[PDB]
DNA sequence: GTCCCTGTTCGGGCGCCC
DNA sequence: GGTGGGCGCCCGAACAGGGACTG
């Protein structure tokens, strides 16, 4: 009698049919353990091959804890649902908390002739039976078409948490629950725990920063150092049209040793320092567009030093980011790449609300094989695996 | 017997009408005994469906089989999900005190057929001596070559050793199509006493085990090995050793030596396998090439020597130990204690026009991992030929993000490295050279050349050539031409590319080459400078080759 | 737009298993 | 001759993507 809404996909697509990855022991072993109950308590059923599709899964350690969350890599799924505005203030709060709820949808059953694309699969260590079936009857964690179906009745939720608490800005993006405040840390936690207590029944935004382009300051310059000048603001230009690079590729004019010192003259230590403002100034002409892909990416530049650009559009860049991990004895670029990633996807939707599509700076199976250990979100973003042109790196390089 | 279970319901895809032709020679009749058993029962003329039949032998003769060619019905039902997911390996066996394995009868036989999809199966024999209007049956079970069958075999077996595989939460059962291995925490005549209670179970599913149990009989057969208490080997594998050779010919090899690499370590197979390059026949024949018959010699060395295989233990630790065989070419092999095997095999996949011996290393160290996930279902520790610090300097520099897994370095010949640095700054002393090539695409003829600060100009015209192809040439001459140390300027972002990345080997003649010369160089500082804007002397050199073209 | 030149997917042949 | 499904290994076809080009 709680009653079902019809859904179905974009037109003329048909449903995933994603093969599942080799699990460890430790990951199928927590995915048999809470699969278990998860049919036991009604809100899903086993089914056999007759169900032509299929979409991954693997388990996450949400926590230092020992208690796993189990996510659906419903990225195939998602992106053939038919589907359909955005907190503006939320980015420029204190601090964001964010919730993982959750365990919320699982309330509403989910459509029957739709349960068939839901369909997963465990598979065994070594092969020693058969992969084991199931598929959803409750709208599913990961899926746009939970937080859909069940905003509905989240508002009715929060509504007078919403209205009683004025100052809090409580946004909803797949299972998560972004909360934010001008509260001081501690008065905000005590809010956040109030919210928790309600829904019964860290993130610091204002402190997000952007690496502009930066141009080497030093007190002598060599033909090469000129060269790496002229060529990096060369391409400046195609990003601030508002460039100039003429009166300084004057310099190099014969065929000059790379070791040679040149001197700046007049106008060149002028352009050079008309330059260095142009690119103070912000991009003209981004305007964040609603129905195109969010593009991301990354280059790595050394000792734990991750550069990001945002864009839709190429050279109209709605963010330049740069993420700095560790310099170490014992460092993992796999482990940073997927800090990376997921820290941008997590400023990438408390801005725009919609999440990027990654152009990875490594290879697919290198990547393939590792990011499901270091991974901690309850989303996963669309990425392709890019080869950067060792350019481009120098470009949104910093200088010490 | 036809199983209790309930049956799997499949459908057509979304609009086709089932299968119909017909066949024809003296039929022969195991057909009614199937009519008495429930596993076929006759049908009128009104289903209007028929697949063709016929006869053969059995795969090992000693039956004169009846088959269905359903590959029409096969080509209109629903697509499945597969579940059959791999191949179970003996290597990932951790032994249990009692064993045994035994083989289901007459499975696919035994389970029903969704009745609203065994009139499609519906087939007609000829005629009771060639011609009188025929007999007619469907199937009530899984045929013999339809393409459901396998998938929802595999299906139903599983969801009927189910309640075993929880009343024993703890008694082991390797499950792959109809056939059974059986694992026990259990003294012999608890587990031979355990072993009925489970024929006792599939029995009242409707699944016999005749003998065929393997019993009181290390060893074992099972999955094309030979199980033993304590080892396992592979059932000999015999070379073709057809003195002549064509391409079937010897995919026939190299298919038997990647299976005997799987524990015959050394098993390498570069030569064989540059063979196929090109072709556009099957069958047509192939000169066994010479580093080729040589190399196909050095197999055959290994598989006469004799060896076993281990089992596994959640107690002692997984360890993997690549070694630097030939051209592009790795071997590995896990195991536990030192010179007791578990596993090993071979890593040879060419992925790159350009690459180094790190990036190969590398992706075997991803090929080994992911399989181990796979077969254990952890990731190993490894033992590398390479200096922790080589590593360091790979890693350090490579612009790309890459990373080994935990590992030690081992000191097995040959070892990993780096036949060349680039330099991170212009070098006092070295000529400073300009390069630059043009090409015109019409005509297909370019020009490739260079321009020092001491003043010196070659310009070779190239033919039959591209752009990007001139640009490396120019590169070329440069560091043919140029001492011990040297500047290089390109404007070439595809040539700066390849090269910053290191290759040792590429499929490029011409990057062989300026691989050849990078190495015997003493320093080089390569550096990049935008096209066509004017700047000195990426302005000269770009004249000096830019006319013709 | 056209060329290049890289990467990727896929299907075919064989191996081995039921 | 005219049988299904699975995994693996190779290789070549189809593409995808970029980066340079033409007048
Ligand atoms: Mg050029």
């Amino acid at each position: 009698p709680i009653e079902t809404v019809p859904v179905k996909l974009k037109p003329g697509m048909d449903g995933p049919k994603v093969k599942q990855w080799p699990l460890t022991e430790e990951k199928i072993k927590a995915l048999v353990e809470i699969c278990t109950e998860m049919e036991k308590e009604g809100k899903i059923s086993k089914i056999g091959p007759e169900n032509p599709y299929n979409t991954p899964v693997f388990a996450i350690k949400k926590k230092d804890s020992t208690k796993w969350r189990k996510l659906v890599d419903f990225r195939e799924l998602n992106k053939r649902t038919q589907d359909f505005p955005h907190p503006a203030g939320l980015k420029k709060k204190k601090s964001v908390t964010v919730l993982d709820v959750g365990d919320a949808y699982f309330s509403v059953p989910l459509d029957e002739d739709f349960r068939k694309y839901t369909a997963f699969t465990i598979p065994s260590i070594n092969n020693e039976t058969p992969g084991i079936r199931y598929q959803y009857n409750v709208l599913p964690q990961g899926w746009k078409g939970s937080p859909a179906i069940f905003q509905s009745s989240m508002t009715k939720i929060l509504e007078p948490f919403r209205k009683q608490n004025p100052d809090i800005v409580i946004y909803q993006y797949m299972d998560d629950l972004y909360v934010g405040s001008d509260l001081e840390i501690g008065q905000h936690r005590t809010k956040i725990e109030e919210l928790r207590q309600h829904l019964l029944r860290e993130l610091h935004p204002d402190k997000w920063t952007v690496q502009p382009i930066v141009l080497p300051e030093k007190d002598s310059w060599t033909v090469n150092d000129i060269q790496k000048l002229v060529g990096k603001l060369n391409w400046a230009s195609q990003i601030y049209p508002g460039i100039k690079v003429r009166q300084l590729s004057k310099l190099l004019r014969g065929t000059k040793a790379l070791t040679e010192v040149i001197p700046l003259t007049e106008e060149a230590e002028l352009e050079l320092a008309e330059n260095r403002e142009i690119l103070k100034e912000p991009v003209h002409g981004v305007y964040y567009d609603p129905s195109k892909d969010l593009i991301a990416e990354i280059q790595k530049q050394g000792q734990g030093q991750w550069t990001y650009q945002i864009y839709q559009e190429p050279f109209k860049n709605l963010k330049t980011g740069k993420y700095a991990r560790m310099r170490g004895a014992h460092t993992n670029d796999v482990k940073q790449l997927t800090e990376a990633v997921q820290k941008i996807t997590t400023e990438s939707i408390v801005i725009w609300g919609k999440t990027p599509k990654f152009k990875l700076p490594i290879q697919k199976e290198t990547w393939e094989t590792w990011w499901t250990e270091y991974w901690q979100a309850t989303w996963i973003p669309e990425w392709e695996f890019v080869n950067t042109p060792p350019l481009v790196k120098l470009w949104y390089q910093l200088e010490k | 017997p036809i199983s209790p279970i309930e049956t799997v319901p499949v459908k057509l895809k979304p609009g086709m009408d089932g299968p119909k032709v017909k066949q024809w020679k003296a039929l022969v009749e195991i057909c009614t005994e199937m009519e008495k058993e429930g596993k076929i029962s006759k049908i009128g003329p009104e289903n209007p469906y028929n697949t063709p039949v016929f006869a053969i032998k059995k795969k090992d003769s000693t039956k004169w089989r009846k088959l269905v060619d359903f590959r029409e019905l096969n080509k209109r039902t629903q697509d499945f999900w597969e579940v059959q997911l791999g191949i179970p390996h003996p290597a990932g066996l951790k032994k249990k005190k009692s064993v045994t394995v035994l083989d289901v009868g007459d499975a696919y036989f035994s389970v029903p057929l969704d009745e609203d999809f065994r009139k499609y199966t519906a087939f007609t024999i000829p005629s009771i001596n060639n011609e009188t209007p025929g007999i007619r049956y469907q199937y009530n079970v899984l045929p013999q070559g339809w393409k459901g069958s396998p998938a929802i075999f595999q299906s139903s077996m599983t969801k009927i050793l189910e309640p075993f595989r929880k009343q024993n939460p703890d008694i082991v059962i390797y499950q792959y199509m109809d056939d059974l291995y059986v694992g026990s925490d259990l003294e012999i005549g608890q587990h031979r006493t355990k072993i009925e209670e489970l024929r006792q179970h599939l029995l009242r599913w409707g699944l016999t085990t005749p003998d065929k149990k393997h019993q009181k009989e290390p060893p074992f057969l099972w999955m094309g090995y030979e199980l033993h208490p304590d080892k396992w080997t592979v059932q000999p594998i015999v070379l073709p050793e057809k003195d002549s050779w064509t391409v079937n010919d010897i995919c026939k090899l190299v298919g038997k030596l990647n299976w005997a690499s799987q524990i015959y370590p050394g098993i390498k197979v570069r030569q064989l396998s540059k063979l196929l390059r090109g072709t556009k026949a099957l069958t047509e024949v192939i000169p066994l090439t010479e580093e080729a018959e040589l190399e196909l010699a050095e197999n055959r060395e290994i598989l006469k020597e004799p060896v076993h295989g281990v089992y596994y233990d959640p107690s002692k630790d997984l360890i993997a130990e690549i070694q630097k065989q030939g051209q592009g070419q790795w071997t590995y092999q896990i195991y536990q204690e030192p010179f007791k095997n578990l596993k090993t095999g071979k890593y040879a996949r060419m992925r790159g026009a350009h690459t180094n011996d790190v990036k190969q290393l590398t992706e075997a160290v991803q090929k080994i991992t992911t399989e181990s996930i796979v077969i254990w279902g952890k990731t190993p520790k490894f033992k590398l030929p390479i200096q922790k610090e080589t590593w360091e300097t790979w890693w350090t520099e490579y612009w790309q993000a890459t990373w080994i897994p935990e590992w030690e370095f081992v000191n097995t010949p040959p070892l990993v490295k780096l036949w060349y640095q680039l330099e991170k700054e212009p070098i006092v002393g070295a000529e400073t050279f300009y390069v630059d090539g043009a090409a015109n695409r019409e005509t297909k003829l370019g020009k490739a050349g260079y321009v020092t600060n001491r003043g010196r100009q070659k310009v070779v015209t190239l033919t039959d050539t591209t752009n990007q192809k001139t640009e490396l040439q120019a590169i070329y001459l440069a560091l043919q031409d140029s001492g011990l140390e040297v500047n290089i300027v390109t404007d070439s972002q595809y040539a700066l590319g390849i090269i910053q990345a290191q290759p040792d080997q590429s499929e490029s003649e011409l990057v062989n080459q300026i691989i050849e010369q990078l190495i015997k160089k003493e320093k080089v500082y390569l550096a990049w400078v935008p096209a066509h804007k004017g700047i000195g002397g990426n302005e000269q050199v770009d004249k000096l080759v830019s006319a013709g073209i």
